[PDB]
Parts: structure tokens; sequence; C-alpha cells
């Protein structure tokens, strides 16, 4: 009779129809992804169309229930998720123009071909060739040519597109009662209505700032060390007092520093912990790799894989005749159906990735009891964080000695720990200032703090001030240097990586104190510990029903992002970097002294 | 005494077509000799939980009428076919009394009730004004009036069709695969009990 009971009945009908239609959409997407054929393309398009039309009409019927008279938190959360207008709030012409702009940005990024002048007979694409030339080459002018050419072409073809994109997204967010599009993206972390666990959209930026201020000393030492090693690579081009040249960061954009392990190795004489040879000698097929990951997950106490998982997942590349997407993806199709799309190779990297995707599947499996619209992570960071903790635990020497990949006579001295921690630092600590800088630039450009004709000058200045990376040559407003990255060009939130990185080490400390680990954090394994699995599964079972602050309090006993686990993880590497940066200068200057 | 005139349990358990849980099928069994050996012999059973009588002494204690109720539900709801339970199936589709004397039998039926396109021929009642009484069926297709405005027979806002389809597919998880359930309810009346098991000598 009341509004709340009407909302509950409406949500029951929505949940049944949503799970059926979502299952059909997910099955069609799976059939396209494992079998790239045009009938599968049109089937996936038809199912996606029916799903999008279904959510459009259900949101239209859902906005007839006002939220101010609903007291149950779960029903209020489901209705808040359902009643979001999205892009529908605009006029049909502006919405169509926005979708056209997003599609053409996607096609420009996917089909962007940049090649050498005077040799136009064939040209090289970004994903096959530019990644290889950015990650493997040691030539300064070659990397400069690739970097400047790609940014020049992509920036000139994408700058007015981004110019219209910021205005259209800003109008969409302000029509949706948000301050800006950055506020719309920060709304994923917003918690309202729960006493003590309340989290605002506005608070996130200072929280990120508060974490980054403590990130900054460790990164500075790492930056100094990397600079010194790059001085060995490039003798005269890099200055001791200045920033790093932008096209020397090992990637196209400087997002990851993991390609510099060869140049910046602490101890090249020491071997690595690569166990690929042990797999190929013992004939470890992909099925048994996933079986080992399942054994790890049942050691910690989580439930094992379903029978339908083993029957329906395609864990091996099918062949030349059948084309499939090779990207590792964990699929929650709904209705108890969980699959992994992975073209497994017999390597340690695929083994760790299998652990990561099975962590994704376990996270999806735990919240199956939740209502359909609450079947997600509590925020965007948790879902990747719970897979990255499995990737952390599986990569330890203790776990590799446990399952027979690593010999019991392997000596774990401090030098291999230092080089392993430096590899982890180049992957993890390296991406944090880039992520925070990119998100903060996007937040100010959506907010209007940055003037329209001052974008590049502001962006490069922050790259000098935050990341400590200098541009090779000055760029004017004909360029759109942020837009060369995949996430910004295709309308993706980027702060999930920063929050995921913090939540990863927070969860790792919570599980390691749960499992009674008496050593350094990077050696810790959560195997054979039921209590750590129970502590994690308490968060996994909630899904999106509870605030992310409450889920974090359930795991780590804190309701806010903490950077102390991450610095505690990298503590011996931090002491080592402090030791060997005595001769070098820690910190950078914003001047263009290197170039 | 020779053994003949066995009760038709083949008709109930081995039927080619079961019924939806909203219109659950009820078959009365009388004037025959019921042997429970065949049921116990059958391996695929997911639940053989019995209430009020032991499964071992089914063949000797004997009753006046035996009711076999057959329907198809999803695996997650098999726990709801019990006395004292709540859910969609218990409240709106099939209710057992708190003093239920009988057995519930359930088994997986993927090979018979799952279709790749989706089997949309199994239905259940999702909305009903009041809970079902024990051993009651509701086959009405009246539009559920959830609000204050009259439905007038047309669905829409705050007016939902109560029967929703169990879209069974072979790739579903074990909690969502189709399960065939047969409920045996035994009753004694003032009439002479004529459903009695076999005799040995
Ligand atoms: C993949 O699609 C092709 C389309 O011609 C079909 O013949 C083939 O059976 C499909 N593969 C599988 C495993 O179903
Ligand atoms: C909210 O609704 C759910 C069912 O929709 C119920 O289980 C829960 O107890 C309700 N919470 C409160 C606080 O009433
Ligand atoms: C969604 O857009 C409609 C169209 O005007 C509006 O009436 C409604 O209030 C919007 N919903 C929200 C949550 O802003
Ligand atoms: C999962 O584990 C249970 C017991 O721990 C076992 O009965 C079941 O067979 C396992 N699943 C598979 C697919 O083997
Ligand atoms: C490793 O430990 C030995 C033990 O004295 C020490 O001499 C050496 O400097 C340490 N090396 C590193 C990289 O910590
Ligand atoms: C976990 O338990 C199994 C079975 O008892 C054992 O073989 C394995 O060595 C254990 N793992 C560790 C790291 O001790
Ligand atoms: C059903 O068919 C099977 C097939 O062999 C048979 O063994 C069984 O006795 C039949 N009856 C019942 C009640 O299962």
């Amino acid at each position: 009779s009341t509004i709340e009971e009407q909302a509950k009945t409406f949500l029951d009908k929505f949940n049944h129809e949503a799970e059926d239609l979502f299952y059909q959409s997910s099955l069609a997407s799976w059939n396209y992804n494992t079998n790239i054929t045009e009938e599968n393309v049109q089937n996936m398009n038809n199912a996606g169309d029916k799903w999008s039309a279904f959510l459009k009409e259900q949101s239209t019927l859902a906005q007839m229930y006002p939220l101010q008279e609903i007291q149950n938190l779960t029903v209020k959360l489901q209705l808040q998720a359902l009643q979001q207008n999205g892009s529908s709030v605009l006029s049909e012409d502006k919405s169509k123009r926005l979708n056209t702009i997003l599609n053409t940005m996607s096609t420009i990024y996917s089909t962007g071909k940049v090649c050498n002048p005077d040799n136009p007979q064939e040209c090289l694409l970004l994903e096959p060739g530019l990644n290889e030339i950015m990650a493997n080459s040691l030539d300064y002018n070659e990397r400069l040519w690739a970097w400047e050419s790609w940014r020049s072409e992509v920036g000139k073809q994408l700058r007015p597109l981004y110019e219209e994109y910021v205005v259209l997204k800003n109008e969409m967010a302000r029509a949706n009662h948000y301050e800006d599009y950055g506020d719309y993206w920060r709304g994923d972390y917003e918690v309202n209505g729960v006493d003590g666990y309340d989290y605002s959209r506005g608070q996130l930026i200072e929280d990120v700032e508060h974490t980054f201020e403590e990130i900054k000393p460790l990164y500075e030492h790492l930056h100094a060390y990397v600079r010194a090693k790059l001085m060995n690579a490039y003798p005269s081009y890099i200055s001791p007092i200045g920033c790093l040249p932008a096209h020397l960061l090992g990637d196209m954009w400087g997002r990851f520093w993991t390609n510099l392990y060869s140049l910046t190795v602490p101890f090249g004489q020491k071997p690595n912990i690569d166990v690929t040879d042990a797999m190929v000698d013992q004939a470890w097929d992909a099925q048994r790799i996933f079986k080992e990951a399942e054994k790890f997950f049942v050691s910690v106490g989580l439930p094992n894989m379903t029978q339908g998982f083993w029957e329906n997942s395609m864990l091996t590349d099918p062949g030349n005749v059948q084309k499939a997407v090779c990207h590792p993806t964990a699929w929650d199709l709904g209705k108890g159906d969980f699959r992994i799309l992975m073209c497994t190779k017999v390597t340690m990297d695929d083994f760790l990735t299998a652990h990561h995707e099975m962590g994704h599947i376990q996270y999806d499996m735990a919240y199956a009891a939740q209502p359909f619209l609450l079947r997600n992570g509590a925020n965007e960071g948790f879902h990747e964080a719970v897979g990255e903790i499995m990737s952390l635990s599986a990569a330890t020497p203790k776990h590799l000695k446990s399952i027979g990949l690593l010999s019991p006579d392997f000596q774990e001295d401090n030098e291999t720990e230092i080089n392993f921690l430096l590899k982890q630092a180049l992957t993890i600590v390296g991406t944090l200032p880039f992520t925070y800088m990119l998100e903060k630039w996007r937040w100010m450009v959506f907010k209007g703090e940055i003037p329209k004709d001052q974008w590049m000058k502001k962006w490069w200045e922050m790259k000098r001030e935050i990341v400590g990376v200098v541009e090779p040559v000055p760029h004017d407003e004909t360029y759109c240097d942020p837009a060369s990255l995949f996430h910004v060009s295709n309308d993706y939130s980027f702060i999930r990586y920063y929050t995921r990185t913090l939540y990863q080490f927070q969860f790792q400390e919570a599980l390691c104190q749960a499992a009674k680990h008496e050593g350094p954090l990077h050696k810790c394994d959560i195997s054979n510990s039921t209590e750590a699995g129970q502590k994690l599964f308490n968060m996994l079972r909630l899904g999106k029903s509870e605030p992310w602050t409450l889920a974090l309090e359930n795991v780590v006993g804190a309701k806010n992002m903490n950077v102390r686990p991450l610095l505690n993880y990298f503590e011996p590497l931090f002491t080592w970097l402090k030791d060997q940066n005595k001769n070098s200068f820690v910190g950078w200057s914003t001047d263009w002294s290197p170039y | 005494p020779n053994i003949t005139n066995l009760c038709p349990f083949d008709e109930v358990f081995n039927a080619t077509r079961f019924a939806s849980v909203y219109a659950w099928n009820r078959k009365r069994i009388s004037n025959c000799v019921a042997d429970y050996s065949v049921l116990y012999n059958f391996a695929p059973f997911f639940a053989f939980k019995c209430y009020g009588v032991s499964p071992t002494k089914l063949n000797d204690l004997c009753f006046t009428n035996v009711y076999a109720d057959s329907f198809v539900i999803r695996g997650n709801e098999v726990s709801q076919i019990a006395p004292g339970q709540t859910g969609n199936i218990a409240d709106y589709n099939y209710k057992l009394p708190d003093d239920f004397t009988g057995c519930v039998i359930a088994w997986n039926s993927n090979k018979l009730d799952s279709k790749v396109g989706g089997n949309y021929n199994y239905l259940y009642r999702l909305f009903r004004k009041s809970n079902l009484k024990p051993f009651e069926r509701d086959i009405s297709t009246e539009i559920y009036q959830a609000g204050n405005k009259p439905c007038n027979g047309v669905a829409g806002f705050n007016c939902y069709f109560p029967l929703r389809s169990y879209g069974f597919r072979p790739t579903y998880g074990v909690g969502h695969q189709p399960y065939r359930v047969v409920v045996l309810s035994f009753e004694l009346l003032h009439a002479p009990a004529t459903v009695c098991g076999p005799k040995k000598s």
C-alpha cells in the first residue's frame, strides 16, 4: 500500500526480467568473443540493444518512485542505481552527437596508423608495432620520432573532438544534478545515508591528495634511481637536476615503468624467479594451471569451481580456423554461470593472470545471493584489488616452492628480494603519480578550473610538478597530449587504478595478519589459511549492498584509504633506495634542463 | 500371497512432461500395492528428505491414500519444499503444512527440461496477495494489483502479470538448473487402508 512496498514489488519484477535479459546479452557477447563471426556480431548487437532498451524503459518506470520516503537502504540503493538517467537527459540531437563523438574517438584510437614519412606503401599500427618500439628500443631519436609523430597526428585529429566532448559531458552531468563530469565520476565512491560511514563526492580528491603526499617521498627516491640508471642508458641527454624525458619511460605514455627492468636492474647477476622452464619440463597444460589456481583458492577456504565453469570456459586458444579475442577476461554471465576467456600460454605470467582472473570469478561467485543490481564491487577499486592480491600471493617464492615449480634448494637472499621489489615498484609505484596527475587534470578540466586555451601548458606543468617527467619539445593547443591514452579517449574513469593499488596492499596486510605471517609483507602467502579466506569472504559476500567504507572496515578495520600498507610493502626497497641515492640528487626541478 | 497390481509410480516419476509449480500436478494413489524399492534404487536423487515417517519403514506401515505431487522448480528453491519454509515457491506456489507426513524427492533434469534457446514452458507465480494455504493451487492469471489504482485487467505500472517463466538453459549454474520434484503425502482416514506394501514369507 505504501511507496516502499511498491518499490519492493517493482524491484522483484525488475530483478527477474533483468537476470533473464542480462543472461541472454552476456551469452551473446560470449559467443561473439570466443567465435568472431558476423552472425555472432549481429546476435550480440541485438541482445545488447534489447538490454539497453530494457534498462531505458525500466529506468523510466523506476523514476516514478521518489527516494525521500524509502527507509530501507538496500531498496534505496537499488532504486538509486536504477533511476540514473545517464545520457538520456539530453535532447535527442545532443545525445546522438555525443554517441557519434564517442564512436569516432573509438575508431580514431583503434585504427590510428602512424608511420615514417617518405615510406607510405605500408604503415604500422599502435598495438602491433608502436608498443614494441616503445618498450624495446634503446634509440633516443627513434623513440622521439614515434612519440612525437603519434601525439602530433592523434592530437590534431582528436583536439576539437575532446573540445566538444568536455562540453557535452559537462552538460550531461549538470543536467544530472552533478557539479561537473568529474563529480559524476567521483559519485561512484559517494556514500549517503549511513551514519559514521558517510563518504562525499568532494572528499575523494583531498583523500587522494592526502595519500599522494605520503606516496611522494618513495616515488622520488625511485625516480632518482631510475634517472641514474637512465643516465647510464643515455649519457648526455638527461640532467642530474631535471626531470625524465617523456619518451624514455618504457611505454607510450609513461603509465607503467615495468619495461625498464632490463635497464634499471639492481643485481643483474642474480637470476629471476621465472618458473616457465619448470612448467615446460613437467608438461603443465592450461587445464592443470587453472587446477593449481583452484587448489590455491580451496587452500584459503573459498569454494571451488563449478562444473559449468570447467565445461564452458575456453582456457586454450582454439586454433587458426576459429578466431577468438585473446584478452584475458572473467565472465559472470548470470544464473550461476561463471566462465574465463583466456588464451593460456605455458608461462609464469599466464599462471599469475589465471590466479587474477579466478580471483575475479570468486568475487563474482560470492555475491550471487545479492539482488541483480547490487552484484558488483562496493566501488570500482575492489574488483581489481581482490584479483591483484591473488596475483601478489601466487608470485611469492614460498608458493612456488609449495606447488613444485620452484626447487626446495632455492636461496632467497636479500638481493633477489630487492630486484623483485624493484620490478613490483616499477609496475605499481610508477603508475601512481601518472594516475593521480591524469585524474586531477581531468577533474580540473571538467570543473573549468583550467582555461580552454591553457590545457597543454597546465598539463605539462603538472607532469613536471607531480610525475617529474618533462616534455621533449613544447606543445601548443594544436595538440591533445592527454587523449593519446586508451582510457581518456574512450570515456573511462581512471582513479580506479589508484584506489585499487591502495586497496590491494590494504587487503594484503589484513589477510597476512589474519594468516599470522611473521616476516616481511612481500613474502606473505595466504595459502592454507582458512581464517584469512573467511575474513576476505566476509567482504566478498556483500557485493554492493554495503558501503565500501563498511566493507573496508570489515577487512582492514579502517573505513578510509590508507597508504601505510603500500609503504610497508616496499620498506626494504625504500631503505635500499635511500642507501643508493646518497650520491644522486633526490627530487627534480621543473626547468627544461635535460631537454 | 502373490504380488501384483503395483502402484503406478512409473507414471509419476518417469513422465515425459512435468507440470509448472504454480499448476502443480496431483495424482491420487489408491487400491494398489506400493513398493518403494524402485525409488530408493534410483541414484540421481538430489533430495530424498522424508518427514514423519522413516524411509526404511515405508514398505510395512501402510496408508489409505497416497498423493503424488509433481512439478519443476529451480535448484535453489528445492529447500523451500519443506514444512515451515518461506520463499516465492512456498508462499505463492506450493505450501506444505507444518504437520506434513510424507517425503519430498527431487532430482536434476537438465537433459529433459533445458533448451539452448531457453525452455519457457515452466512457470511460477511471483506475485500473490496472500500466502497459499497448505496443498492449495492457484491457476488464476489475474493481474496483480500492487498499488492503489485499479488494474482493469491491463498490466503496466503497479500492475504486474503474476506468472513468470523459468527460462531454463543447459549452461546455468546448479542452483538454477531445472529440478523435478515429486512430493508423496500419505493420509489415513476412517476408510480401510488399501495402499499397502509387499509381503514376504
Ligand atoms: C564458430 O562459428 C562457426 C561459424 O561458421 C561454427 O561453424 C562453429 O561451430 C563455431 N564454433 C563452435 C565451437 O561452436
Ligand atoms: C530491506 O529489504 C530486504 C528485502 O528486500 C529485507 O530482507 C531487509 O530486512 C530490509 N531491511 C530493513 C532495514 O527493513
Ligand atoms: C531523469 O530525467 C527526467 C527527465 O526530465 C527527470 O524528470 C528526472 O528527475 C531525472 N532523474 C534524476 C534522478 O535526476
Ligand atoms: C568441489 O569440492 C567439493 C567438496 O569440497 C566436491 O564434492 C566437488 O566435487 C568439487 N567440485 C568439482 C568440480 O570437483
Ligand atoms: C644482504 O645481506 C648481507 C648480510 O650482511 C649484506 O652484507 C648485504 O649488504 C645485503 N644486501 C642487500 C642488497 O641488502
Ligand atoms: C597446503 O596444504 C597442502 C596439503 O596439506 C600441502 O601439501 C601444502 O604444502 C600446503 N602449503 C604450504 C604453503 O605449506
Ligand atoms: C524409470 O526408468 C528407468 C530406466 O531404466 C527405470 O530403471 C525405472 O525403474 C523407471 N521408474 C522409476 C520410478 O524411476
